This record gives structure tokens, C-alpha cells and sequence, in this order.
């Protein structure tokens, strides 16, 4: 299996802020999926092959890492975007980065 | 009712390769035109630095410019590029993309400051 | 206009200048001739007439003195009764189009001349290279 | 000397990957057969016999099978085939009708139903004022009850019509050679050891490919190129679940398939010059369909299987196979056409084992539909012939489509299902080797030369 | 044209124990890719002959590696480290890096 | 555009089933996958199988075999072929399947995967008690 | 290998060698480009793709210096930056597919400048043979 | 799996066009592969004639041979031939074809004793 890790768990920022949450592998070589999930609402594809923007997403997202460690950064952090976000590897989910207003 | 719009950095250092590309909406790329690049250093009047043309032309430049611009077409994607390799803090200009057609350069691009410094 | 001091623009641009501007421009006009369930029958019927034109015209040009020069003078000669007009008049006051108006009637007798001038300085140059 | 010149070299072996059309090839031997008893061998041209297979050295070209083409165009053109043989074929319209249908005579158990229905109905002669009444039999899979009386319908009748195949056209496959046109050229990655993705440091190019057999199967894959030494696995991400993994295995496993039930073809004339071809009488007893294979070289052959697979997931790992977990009908099963028929086998026979890290046969039964809708098109149903004689064939089993299920939550063991899914893993199967490159002549160099005037 | 020359020109080999053949070509046959093209055969009579080692560091598909071979310049060895009974024949060494391919002259083995 | 409408919400009692189904609409329904997954709160996500149904074949996750059950209907009419439906039957309820049920696909991309699900259901509560 | 000494093989054989030892050998890749009820739509169309492929070969070769002459030296310069290696040393180190991975970018520029330089020797002739 | 299968004479009087056609399966001729025959005088060394090409290749020969050997292909019938005119008898040799390939001549024929006598 593949274990996933979502380390910052809880961040707390203020809007207009950079936001940088990390996700770690149990196993390296692989590609990733970045998830956002607002409260009550359905969730949402932010970042496929660990690169790469879905439709209707704003180019402030930009997903790196390699190996076992990814990156997502947010820049220019919106009030909408203070969500749940989610790492995908091919069924495997971490337990979700929660974004805080502070 | 062509529109270009440049798009490219305004801060570069120098002795570096620098490149612009306007993109152009409103006509097509491949008309009786030169799709050109003119500057301006700030306060002071223009300087042309050449074209490329739609057609098949060579692309011909200010002999000022120093065999350092290469104006790149993209039929494919509406486009024509400016090149300034090894630029110097005195290359500091607003630059223009343009079109000469039968009448001479009708619509420009804004024109964007390019700061090069250190 | 645009192409002003550099004469040059796409193809059937120089259409309008006179034919001596217009000779410095003919690689374009010889570049967009060839390239470009029951529909595929007319794109492919459009394509072999296409390529067909082009060989004619390859054919006509390589039993001539020139298979690919794209400008050939030659060892005919000219009747004057043809043009019958000043000479460098035609290159700085007439269009292809007003000349190929001109010499309409004077027409498929050059192309025997020309076989006839290509196939004797054949057999020329065969007895050249015969008796050396 | 500094000042350099330019040459342009014409004819410079380069290439590039593209993507054309490809070019038909068959075999003479089945063109010597008269009136396309097999199809299109007049739609196809005649292979030149042993075309150049000039070998290429010091060349390392990455392959990748997944995202390969021409195995799309495999399956474009053997779809357009499939449907270009039946449009001479007489179309089975009339038949949608009341079926008053019991069972066959044989002394059935209440338990075990019979899997033979006798069905009479009405049908119209060649003579539009005169009807004649009679009877065929069909399977369970091809009648259902509309609605005291018991009386049944086909199956296809509320969906599409249906095309009886003709009898001329067999579907035994022929060899199909494919070859690249002028200007491109077939390189064929002639490694051992490949796992059908990334460089391949022994290529070479061809004209045209090998005999390419178009067969029908969706699990354990049949006649194909089986390896030289080992067992290849292949996926095209071992770690992912959802893309299947093609086992090609060395030793080719001999299968025997029959119906035993001997069978009588019977001429109905739905008109002016349309043949219906039923079924008759049951000569002999009522037995059921089979599939052999031998027991010792099958589990030889999943040792070996194990023993590869052990290899991309670590070495204690407990592997277990199981049966196909659900679906439509050919997708548990493996179905083929033998003879002409087809079936529907049943594969849990060959699948209920496991593997810790340290004379006889296996019978299975099959089924036989005697409609089939492959592809599964929207509006298509073939109907297929009833064949004389006790029907048996041999083959030769190459390889297994498998699939590994979405384990989590730290198991040792990794099981692994035979899937079918699409077609093409068949012939992802056969088109590893090869890909297709375009020539591009007229390079460009600099040298020191000058042309004079 | 390429001169071959074996030495020795026969040896009687004894069973278990090692016998050797010295080539020697007129020429260097070493190609500047950097490899050599040089051959070894074994004549059987009134037969095509059996192939031991081309190319000298390669090994033909169907020979046992209780033969050898290696060389320096235009002094090449063939070498069997375990002479058997179907050793029997005359051996060639042939070199196939200059137009026109040549052979030689070859060892006669018998039993001893 | 792709749509994927989902049956309303339940309660189901202990120890009984559940069928949810997921009409799928605006795209050729015999090509992409169709995937199950769950949201249990507090313990984020969890795959259940995928089903393919062009045949129907079918994966379950390897810990919830043997209770749940995947199946579908195409559309068969020359006129309407993009609509669909799947199917899942989850078996056997426990308290702790009182959660959200989605079906989702994946993107219609090159570099696009599998399981990238990039349209989603508007999901399914589920209450057990 | 086989075709050692005497360097040829069939085509595509030289494609794995330097570039230098590869020019020898041209004539096949050039000759293996031409020759080779609704499937004879496909075969048509794949046979009139091949021969207008190979007609635009020609006919970008026939309006530079050289028709059929298939190593034409031609009177254009070379930028040295686009190269930028010792010029020896790509015939004895490279292959044909490393030297276009190297002028991918440096492409379509060279082209126009062989026009220019063409129809600059063709005026030039024209002149020399007016004058005279 | 080359198999190659001499056919022709083995008996011929001197002065006459000899002529012998080697018989090829178990592979292509057009490979990359020189097709070719080498002759063995009895009780003496081999001696190489010549080959022919299944690409484009024009055939060398050994010059020895006094230019009276054409090997000609027949690639339709997968065969290729010896030609050898004015012979003597001391031509009386053992006839081989075989195929150089990436390694030396690996699939010859079996071999044929032309004895030329009068
Ligand atoms: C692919 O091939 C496999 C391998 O055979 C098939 O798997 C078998 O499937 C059958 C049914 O589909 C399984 O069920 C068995 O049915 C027998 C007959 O049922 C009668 O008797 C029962 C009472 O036992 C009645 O309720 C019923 O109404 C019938 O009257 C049963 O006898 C079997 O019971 C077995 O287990 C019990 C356990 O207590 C024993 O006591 C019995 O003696 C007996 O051994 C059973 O219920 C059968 O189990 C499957 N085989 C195996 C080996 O597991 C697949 O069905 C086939 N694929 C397809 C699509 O058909
Ligand atoms: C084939 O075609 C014949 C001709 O129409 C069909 O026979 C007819 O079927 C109907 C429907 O059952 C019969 O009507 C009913 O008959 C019963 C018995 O007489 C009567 O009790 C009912 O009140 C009703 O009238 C009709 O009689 C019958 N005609 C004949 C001559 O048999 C037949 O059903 C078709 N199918 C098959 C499988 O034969
Ligand atoms: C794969 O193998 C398993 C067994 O390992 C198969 O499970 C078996 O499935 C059959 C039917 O699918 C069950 O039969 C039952 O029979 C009664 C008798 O009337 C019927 O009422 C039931 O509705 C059901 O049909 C059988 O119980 C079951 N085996 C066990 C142990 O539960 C499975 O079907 C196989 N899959 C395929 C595709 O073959
Ligand atoms: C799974 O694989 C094996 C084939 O090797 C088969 O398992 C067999 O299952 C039957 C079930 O009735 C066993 O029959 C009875 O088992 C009891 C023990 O539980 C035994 O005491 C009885 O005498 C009787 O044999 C049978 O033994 C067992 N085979 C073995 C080797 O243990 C089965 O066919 C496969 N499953 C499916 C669904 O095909
Ligand atoms: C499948 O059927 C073939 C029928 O030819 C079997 O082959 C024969 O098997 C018998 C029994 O061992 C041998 O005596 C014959 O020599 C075989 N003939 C041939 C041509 O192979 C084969 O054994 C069967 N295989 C299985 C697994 O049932
Ligand atoms: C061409 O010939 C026609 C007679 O067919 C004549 O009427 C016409 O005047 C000629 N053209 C010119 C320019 O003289
Ligand atoms: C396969 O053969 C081995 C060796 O006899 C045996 O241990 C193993 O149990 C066999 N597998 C099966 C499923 O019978
Ligand atoms: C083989 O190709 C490599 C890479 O181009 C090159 O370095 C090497 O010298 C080549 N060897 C031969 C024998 O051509
Ligand atoms: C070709 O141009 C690209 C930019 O489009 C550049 O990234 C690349 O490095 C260039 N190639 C070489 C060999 O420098």
C-alpha cells in the first residue's frame, strides 16, 4: 500500500497571504492529485500529474515535488479559498490539509 | 480592428537574452503586412527595431541593432516574437509591437516598459 | 505599401506591379501550386489534378533548355511583330495580365521553337562530345 | 576553412514519430481459396513472400506500446471488416415474433434446466398470402418470456435486428501481415527483454510486420507470439489498478474445446431467396459444452507466472488468483469462436489458488449464445449459423489479461482476476514490437565547400 | 589480398588436455570501430564447416565455452582448454574486415 | 458537459442493503470508467471499485468484498446514446457506513489518468440506524 | 558486419553510424520514398500522400541551387553559433538523428536564405548574360 | 534457421559456362546479409568467390576469379546464382553458398563437389 501523509494538517493565514502545504509518500516515483473540498459543499479537482491545472482553475495554484515530497502552493490566498485540501495516489488518500482563517 | 497585446518581462538583468511575444486578435498574421518591433528609450524618441512579414520576406532590421534581434513568427498561434541577446541597462525602453500595412503602423500594442538592470 | 523599398509580400502580391518588378517575386507563385465517403473522391480528384498541372508544367520546362532555373533565356530568337513595342517600355508600363493579353494569338508557336532550339543543341552537343 | 558553406543532404536517414494509415497484407495461400470464404483477401493485397527484415545497429529508439497507434487503426479496420461482411447477409427481421416455446425432449431434472428450448411460431413462405408453421430449437440466453400458456420472444427483438452471418464467410482469422507505405518504415524492437516501454537497444527496421492472426478472445488470449525464453509481464503502470496486465508466457498451454452435442441444420425460406438456417434435431445425447486443459503444465505455467510477479512486488508476497468478480456475460467468462461458434467458458477452474513465498485434466463448462453482440454497438446483433457435427478445436493458449484488485489497508496477499475489458489488449498484445516512423530526407550541415559560378 | 597462416599446421590432441592454434594475418584486422572481424571454423568432411569463434571476444549460438580465444595485433589464439571427440576436423582461420574475404590453411586433429 | 446525478439521500436499517444509482449524461457513456468512492467523517476518503461499462467489468476494493455490487445500464437506442446509468448495491449496513457515496470520472485528457476524477456527483448521504 | 569493408546495406542500414560514413550512402533513402471497394480510397490516398511528399521535396530542392544533384554545396555562409562544435569532429562522433536533435531550433531560416542566395545567383546570371 | 540448398552440375567439361543456384528458406535474401559462394579445391584450403547483396550492393569478387563469375539474385524465388564461363579442370572443386551476416558466414550449404573433367 501507499501511505500518505498531509503534514501542516491545520494552517491558519490571512487572505492575500502564500500558503505552501506538503504531502509525503510511501513510496516515491508516482504522480499526485491536489483536491479541494470547501465545507458542505462537493469537492473539486485542483491539480493532476503533480503539474498540470483542471478546468476553470486559476494559474495562483502551481503543484510541484518529486520522489516522495510535493508542494502545493496557493498565492494570493482568496477568502473562498480557505478550504480542506485532499492528496490523491491512485486510491489512497491523505487525511486533508484544513486551511484556516486567521 | 486588430488588437496586439504584448506580453513578455519588463525587469531583466543585463548581458542576458531577452524576449517578448505580442499576440495579435482582430486579423490574421499571414497579410500584407510587416508584424514589427519599435522602441522607445524613456523621454526620448523612437527606434524601430525591425520586422517580420507574413508573406515569405527575409526579415530585415536596424544594422544599430547589432545582428542581436531575432522577430520569430507563430502563424500557428497568432504570435510574432522580438529577440535582443546580450542586452546592456542602456537597452532600457518601451517597447512596441505594431503592423505596417498600406497605411503606415495602424494599430500598435500598448507598448511595455522593458527596465533592464542589474 | 508595406513592402515599399523591400519589394516583396505574399503570393499574387506583385500581380498588380508591372512585370519587371513582378520577375523579382516568382518563387512564391511556383511554391503555391503544388501544396496548397464521397467527399474523399473530390479532395483526391482536387489533388491528382493538382499534381498533375504541376508535372505538365515540370514537363514543359524540362524538354525546354531549363528543368528548374526558373528563369531561362534561350537560343530562339524573337519576332518583332509579336511584341511590337518598345522594349523597355513593357517592363516598367505593362501587367502579366495586359501581356498575356498581348500575345494570346502568339501563342504554341514558341513552345515548337523551343523544342525545336533545345533538340538541335542536343544533338549538337552529342556530336561535340563525339568527335572529342 | 573558418568560413563555413552549407550542404544540404538529400535522402539523410532520419525519422520522426507519426501516426499514418497502414497498408493490408494477406497471405496468397488464402487467396487460393475461391469466392472469400474467409473475409477479404480481395480487400487486402497480396504479401510479397519474405520481405526485407534489414536489421539496424548502434540505434536505441524508445518504444512505448500504450500510447502506440496503429493497434487503434487494428481495431477501426477489423470493426469496418466485421461490419462490411454482412451487408450482403440477409437480415433477420421477420423472425421478432411469438415463440411458443417448451422444453426439449429429454428427461430433465427439476434442478438443472434444460439449456435447449424448442420454440414453434409462425413464419412467413416465399408466397406472402401462405404462412407455414414450425419449430427450432435456441438457448436460454437467446429467448425471454413475454407477457396458463408459456409462451417467449428473442432477446434482440426490442433492442435492433438482428443479420444472419452468412455461411460462405468463416471467421476463422487469416494471418494479417501490416506493412508501412512509401515514405515510412516499420521499426520493430527485436529485444528479448522488454517491457514494452522505454529504449529498446536492438531495433530494426521492416516493411512489414509478421502474420498478425485477428483472433476473439477477452481472457487467455489465443495463438499469439508467445516469448523467446521467460515470461513477460506488462503493464502500463504495475502500481496502478485500473490499466489490466498483459502475462505473455513462454510454453504455449494446449487447450481442447468441443460441443458435443451433435447438431442438424435446417433451411427455412423467409421469402424470395432468404435462407434461415435453425436448428433440427439433437443427434445422440444432450451433453454440455466443455473446455479441457492439462492440469500439471497449468499449474507449471502459473509457477512461472508467480515467479515473474514476484519480481515488481516484492519477494514475500502471498499471490492468489480468483474468478472475475461480475459484470456482462463476456466479461466473467472467456468467449471465443471455434469452429465457426461461439463460447462462453467458464474460467474458475483455472483460477482458485494460492502462492505462499516458498495425467490429469481441468474440465470446465462453457455456454453458447447463439446471438452475439461484440463491440457492443448500439444497434448491431449478429446471428450466427448453426454448424453440423460434433464441433471440436485445439489451440494454443499464449497469454492471460489480468487485473489486480484495489488492495489497501496493509495485506500481504495481492490478488489478481482475469478482466477482458476492451478488445485492444488483444492486439496490444501483438503490436508491442512495432511502431511506425516517418522518413524525413534533406538534412542540413555545414562544411567547407563553395559551389562556383 | 589477406594472408592466413596457422601454427601449427597439425596436432594430435590428447584427450584432457588443452591444444592451441597461433593465427596470424598479413594485415590488422582491427576496424576503427574498434572491434576485429576474424573467424574460426572446423572442417568435417564433405561438410559445411562447424563454427567455433567470430569476432574473437564473441561466441557463436550453439558452442560450449570450453573453448577460448584472444590476440594482439595480427596474432590471434584460438585455444581449447578441454579437447573431446567432436573436436574432429581441420580448423580455419578466416578474416572478414578486407575485401576480398580469404581463409586459411588449418590444423589437422586426429586422435591420439 | 458532463453531468452525474445522484439518488437522494437514505436511512436504511442495520443489517439490510442500499442501491444508489448515478445517472450519467452528456458524454458516450460506453467509454470512461465509472469509480465509487466514499467520505466517512473523520476518516477522509476511501476508494470502493471502479466498473467499466462497455462490459461491465467490474473492481472492488479488497476490503469490502463479497458486500458490495456494481452494475449498469446502457442506453440502446440509435437516438439517445450518451445517457447511462450505474449502479452500486452496498450490502450488509453497519453503523459505520453512515457516511456520503459518490460516483465519479475522470478527466477527458491526454496526461489525464484514471483515477484524476475530475467530475463529480452532487453525493449521496447515507445513515445507518 | 557483412557490409564492413565495403560500407552498404539496405536502407536504413546506415542510420546507426557517424554521419560521415552514413553520406556515402543516400541514393536508397531517396529512392525507398516514391515506390514503396472503399480500402482503395485508403491505398489512394496514402499513393498521392507519398508522391506529393515527394514532389515538395523536389520542388523545395529545384528552387534552390541543386535539381537532382543530391549533395549540393551552395553559397550561403554558416553561423557558427548555430553548430558551436569542432567541425570534424560531427563526422566521426555523430549521428544524423543527435545533429537534427542539434538545429531543431535552427531551422526555416536556413531555407530563406538559400532562396535569397538562389534568386541572387539566378540575377546575377541574368545580368552576366545580358551584358554580354 | 537459414537453410541453404545448392542445385546444378557436378559434372561439366572445361571450357563451358558453369552455373549453379543456391536455394534459400528459413529467412529472407533481402537482409542485411551478403549471399555468397566460396569454393574448396579437394584436399586443400577454401578459396572465396565472391557474393551478391540483398540491399543494393554491386557484387565484389576476388580478382583471381578473371572476371567470368556473375552472382546474380533472384529475390522473387529467394535463390541466388554462380556463374562461372571458360572453365578448366583444374577448377574441380567442393561449391558452397552461405550468407555473411553480423557474424561470419553462419548458414552455409552443404557443399557440392564440381568435378570439371572432359
Ligand atoms: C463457474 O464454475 C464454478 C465451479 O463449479 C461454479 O461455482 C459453483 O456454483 C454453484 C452454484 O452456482 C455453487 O453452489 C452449489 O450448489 C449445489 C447445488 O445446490 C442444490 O443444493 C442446495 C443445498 O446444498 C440447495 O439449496 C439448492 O437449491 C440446490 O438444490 C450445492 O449442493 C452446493 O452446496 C455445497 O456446499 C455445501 C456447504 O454446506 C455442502 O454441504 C454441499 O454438499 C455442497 O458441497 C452449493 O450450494 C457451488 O458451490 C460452486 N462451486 C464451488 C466449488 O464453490 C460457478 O457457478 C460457475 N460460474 C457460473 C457463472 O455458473
Ligand atoms: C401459427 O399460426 C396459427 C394460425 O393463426 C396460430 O393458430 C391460432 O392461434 C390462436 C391463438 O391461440 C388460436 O385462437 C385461440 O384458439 C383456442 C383453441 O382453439 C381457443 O380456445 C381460443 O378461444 C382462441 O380462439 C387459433 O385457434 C389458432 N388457430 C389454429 C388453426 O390453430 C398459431 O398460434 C401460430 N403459432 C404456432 C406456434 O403454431
Ligand atoms: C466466482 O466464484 C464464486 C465461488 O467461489 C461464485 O460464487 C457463487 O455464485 C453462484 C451464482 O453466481 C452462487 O449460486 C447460488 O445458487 C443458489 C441456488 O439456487 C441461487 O439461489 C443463488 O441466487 C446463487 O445463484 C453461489 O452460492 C456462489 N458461491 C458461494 C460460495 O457463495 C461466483 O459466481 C463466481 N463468479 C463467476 C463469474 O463465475
Ligand atoms: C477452489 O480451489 C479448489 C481446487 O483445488 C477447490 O476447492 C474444493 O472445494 C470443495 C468444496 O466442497 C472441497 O470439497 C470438500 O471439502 C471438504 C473440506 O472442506 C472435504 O472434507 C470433502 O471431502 C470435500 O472434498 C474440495 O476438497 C476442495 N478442494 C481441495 C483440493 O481442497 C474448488 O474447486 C475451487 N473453488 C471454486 C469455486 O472453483
Ligand atoms: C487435446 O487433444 C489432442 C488431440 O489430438 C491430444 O493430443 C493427443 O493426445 C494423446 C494422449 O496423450 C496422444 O497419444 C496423441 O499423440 C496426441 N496427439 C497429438 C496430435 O498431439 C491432447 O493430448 C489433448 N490435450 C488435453 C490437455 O486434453
Ligand atoms: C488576335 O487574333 C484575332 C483573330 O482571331 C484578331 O481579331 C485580334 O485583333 C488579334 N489580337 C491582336 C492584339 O491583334
Ligand atoms: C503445483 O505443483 C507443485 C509441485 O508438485 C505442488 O506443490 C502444488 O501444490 C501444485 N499446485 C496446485 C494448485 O495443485
Ligand atoms: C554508437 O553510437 C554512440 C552514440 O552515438 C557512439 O558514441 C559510438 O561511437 C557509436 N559506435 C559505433 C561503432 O558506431
Ligand atoms: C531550442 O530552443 C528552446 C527554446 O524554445 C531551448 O529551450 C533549447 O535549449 C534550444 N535547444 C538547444 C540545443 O539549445
Amino acid at each position: 500500500e501507499i501511505v500518505l501523509t498531509q503534514s501542516p494538517g491545520i494552517l491558519s493565514l490571512s487572505p492575500g497571504e502564500t500558503a505552501t502545504l506538503f504531502c509525503k509518500a510511501s513510496q516515491g516515483g508516482n504522480a499526485m492529485t491536489w483536491y479541494q473540498k470547501r465545507r458542505g459543499q462537493v469537492p473539486r479537482l485542483l491539480i493532476y500529474d503533480t503539474s498540470r491545472r483542471a478546468s476553470g482553475v486559476p494559474d495562483r495554484f502551481v503543484g510541484s515535488g518529486s520522489g516522495t515530497d510535493f508542494f502545493l502552493t496557493i498565492n494570493k490566498l482568496d477568502r473562498e479559498d480557505f478550504a480542506v485540501y485532499y492528496c490523491q495516489q491512485f486510491e489512497f488518500f491523505g487525511l486533508g490539509s484544513e486551511l484556516e482563517v486567521h | 480592428q486588430v488588437q496586439l497585446v504584448e506580453s513578455g518581462p519588463g525587469l531583466v538583468r543585463p548581458s542576458e537574452t531577452l524576449s517578448l511575444t505580442c499576440a495579435v486578435s482582430g486579423a490574421s498574421i499571414r497579410t500584407k503586412a510587416w508584424w514589427s518591433w519599435i522602441r522607445q528609450p524613456p523621454g526620448k524618441g523612437l527606434e524601430w527595431i525591425g520586422y517580420v512579414s507574413g508573406g515569405w520576406d527575409l526579415p530585415n532590421y536596424n544594422p544599430s541593432l547589432k545582428n542581436r534581434v531575432i522577430i520569430l513568427k507563430d502563424t500557428s498561434l497568432n504570435q510574432f516574437s522580438l529577440r535582443l541577446t546580450s542586452v546592456t541597462a542602456a537597452d532600457t525602453a518601451l517597447y512596441y509591437c505594431a503592423r505596417e500595412g498600406p497605411e503606415d503602423f495602424d494599430v500598435w500594442g500598448p507598448g511595455f516598459l522593458v527596465t533592464v538592470s542589474s | 505599401a508595406v513592402g515599399i523599398g523591400a519589394v516583396f509580400l505574399g503570393f499574387l502580391g506583385a500581380a498588380g506591379s508591372t512585370m519587371g518588378a513582378a520577375s523579382m517575386t516568382l518563387t512564391v507563385q511556383a511554391r503555391n501550386l503544388l501544396s496548397g465517403t464521397v467527399w474523399g473522391i473530390k479532395q483526391l480528384q482536387a489533388r491528382v489534378l493538382a499534381v498533375e498541372r504541376y508535372l505538365r508544367d515540370q514537363q514543359l520546362l524540362g524538354i525546354w533548355g531549363c528543368s528548374g532555373k526558373l528563369i531561362c533565356c534561350t537560343n530562339v530568337p524573337w519576332n518583332s511583330s509579336w511584341s511590337n513595342r518598345n522594349l523597355s517600355e513593357i517592363w516598367d508600363n505593362m501587367t502579366w495580365l495586359q501581356w498575356d493579353k498581348e500575345i494570346s494569338n502568339y501563342t504554341q508557336i514558341i513552345y515548337g521553337l523551343l523544342e525545336e532550339s533545345q533538340n538541335q543543341q542536343e544533338k549538337n552537343e552529342q556530336d561535340l562530345l563525339a568527335l572529342d | 576553412a573558418e568560413n563555413l558553406w552549407v550542404t544540404v543532404y538529400y535522402g539523410v536517414p532520419v525519422w520522426k514519430d507519426a501516426e499514418t494509415t497502414l497498408f493490408c497484407a494477406s497471405d496468397a495461400k488464402a487467396y487460393e481459396t475461391e469466392k472469400h470464404n474467409v473475409w477479404a483477401t480481395h480487400a487486402c493485397v497480396p504479401t510479397d513472400p519474405n520481405p526485407q527484415e534489414i536489421h539496424l545497429e548502434n540505434v536505441t529508439e524508445e518504444f512505448n506500446m500504450w500510447k502506440n497507434n496503429m493497434v487503434e487503426q487494428m481495431h477501426t479496420d477489423i470493426i469496418s471488416l466485421w461490419d462490411q461482411s454482412l451487408k450482403p447477409c440477409v437480415k433477420l427481421t421477420p423472425l421478432c415474433v411469438t415463440l411458443q416455446c417448451t422444453n426439449v425432449t429429454n428427461n430433465i431434472t427439476d434442478d438443472m434446466r434444460g439449456e435447449l428450448k424448442n420454440c414453434s411460431f409462425n413464419m412467413t413462405t416465399e408466397l406472402r398470402d401462405k404462412k407455414q408453421k414450425v419449430y427450432s430449437l435456441f438457448y436460454r440466453l437467446d429467448v425471454v418470456q413475454i407477457n396458463s400458456n408459456k409462451e417467449y420472444r428473442l432477446i434482440n427483438c426490442n433492442t435492433s435486428a438482428c443479420t444472419q452471418a452468412c455461411p460462405k464467410v468463416s471467421f476463422e482469422p487469416i494471418p494479417i501481415h501490416y506493412c508501412a507505405p512509401a515514405g515510412f518504415a516499420i521499426l520493430k524492437c527485436k529485444d528479448k527483454k522488454f517491457n514494452g516501454t522505454g529504449p529498446c537497444p536492438s531495433v530494426s527496421t521492416v516493411q512489414c510486420t509478421h502474420g498478425i492472426k485477428p483472433v476473439v478472445s477477452t481472457q487467455l488470449l489465443l495463438n499469439g507470439s508467445l516469448a523467446e525464453e521467460e515470461v513477460m509481464i506488462r503493464s502500463e503502470n504495475i502500481t496502478n489498478n485500473a490499466k489490466n496486465i498483459l502475462v505473455q508466457f513462454n510454453t504455449p498451454v494446449q487447450i481442447n474445446c468441443t460441443r458435443p452435442n451433435n447438431n442438424t441444420r435446417k433451411s427455412i425460406r423467409i421469402g424470395p431467396g432468404q435462407a434461415f438456417y435453425a436448428t433440427g434435431d439433437i443427434i445422440g445425447d444432450i451433453r454440455q459444452a466443455h473446455c479441457n486443459v492439462s492440469k500439471a503444465t497449468w499449474n507449471e505455467t502459473l509457477g512461472k507466472v508467480v515467479k515473474q510477479l514476484r519480481k515488481h512486488f516484492g519477494n514475500n508476497t502471498i499471490i492468489r488468483f480468483a474468478n472475475s468478480s461480475g459484470g456482462d456475460l463476456e466479461v466473467t467468462t472467456h468467449s471465443f469462436n471455434c469452429g465457426g461458434e461461439f463460447f462462453y467458458c467458464n474460467t474458475s477452474g483455472l483460477f482458485n489458488s494460492t502462492w505462499i513465498s516458498n495425467n490429469d485434466s481441468i474440465t470446465l463448462p462453457c455456454r453458447i449464445k447463439q446471438i452475439i453482440n461484440m463491440w457492443q454497438r448500439i444497434g448491431q446483433c449478429m446471428y450466427a449459423p448453426p454448424i453440423q457435427g460434433v464441433i471440436r478445436c485445439v489451440s494454443n493458449i499464449t497469454g492471460l489479461i489480468l487485473t489486480r484488485d484495489g488492495g489497501s489497508t496493509n495485506s500481504t496477499t495481492e490478488t489478481f482476476r482475469p478482466g477482458g475489458g476492451d478488445m485492444r489488449d488483444n492486439w496490444r498484445s501483438e503490436l508491442y514490437k512495432y511502431k511506425v516512423v516517418k522518413i524525413e530526407p534533406l538534412g542540413v550541415a555545414p562544411t567547407r565547400c563553395k559551389r562556383r559560378v | 589480398d589477406v594472408v592466413m597462416t596457422q601454427s601449427p599446421l597439425s596436432l594430435s590432441i590428447t584427450p584432457g588436455q588443452p591444444a592451441s592454434i597461433s593465427c596470424r594475418s598479413s594485415q590488422s584486422l582491427v576496424h576503427s570501430d574498434g572491434k576485429t572481424y576474424l573467424s574460426w571454423y572446423q572442417q568435417k568432411p564433405g561438410q559445411p564447416p562447424r563454427l567455433l569463434i567470430y569476432q574473437v571476444s564473441n561466441w557463436y549460438s550453439g558452442v560450449p565455452d570450453r573453448f577460448s580465444g584472444s590476440g594482439t595485433g595480427t596474432n590471434f589464439t584460438l585455444k581449447i582448454s578441454r579437447v573431446e571427440a567432436a573436436d574432429v576436423g581441420v580448423y580455419y582461420c578466416g578474416q572478414g574486415v578486407h575485401l576480398p574475404r580469404t581463409f586459411g590453411q588449418g590444423t589437422k586433429v586426429d586422435i591420439k | 458537459q458532463v453531468q452525474l446525478v445522484q439518488s437522494g439521500a437514505v436511512i436504511k436499517t442495520p443489517g439490510s442493503s442500499v442501491k444508489i444509482s448515478c445517472r450519467a449524461s452528456g458524454y458516450n457513456f460506453r467509454d470512461y470508467s465509472i469509480h465509487w468512492v466514499r467520505l466517512i467523517p473523520d476518516k477522509g476518503f476511501e476508494w470502493i471499485g471502479w466498473i467499466k461499462p462497455l462490459w461491465g467489468a467490474v473492481s472492488y476494493a479488497r476490503q469490502l468484498q463479497g458486500r458490495v455490487s456494481m452494475t449498469r445500464q446502457l442506453s440502446q437506442d440509435p437516438d439517445d446514446p450518451d445517457w447511462g446509468v450505474a449502479y452500486m448495491e452496498f450490502s450488509g449496513l453497519t453503523p459505520a457506513d453512515t457516511a456520503e457515496y459518490f460516483c465519479v470520472r475522470r478527466g477527458s485528457c491526454d496526461y489525464c489518468g484514471d483515477f484524476p476524477w475530475q467530475y463529480w456527483g452532487q453525493g449521496t448521504v447515507v445513515v445507518v440506524s
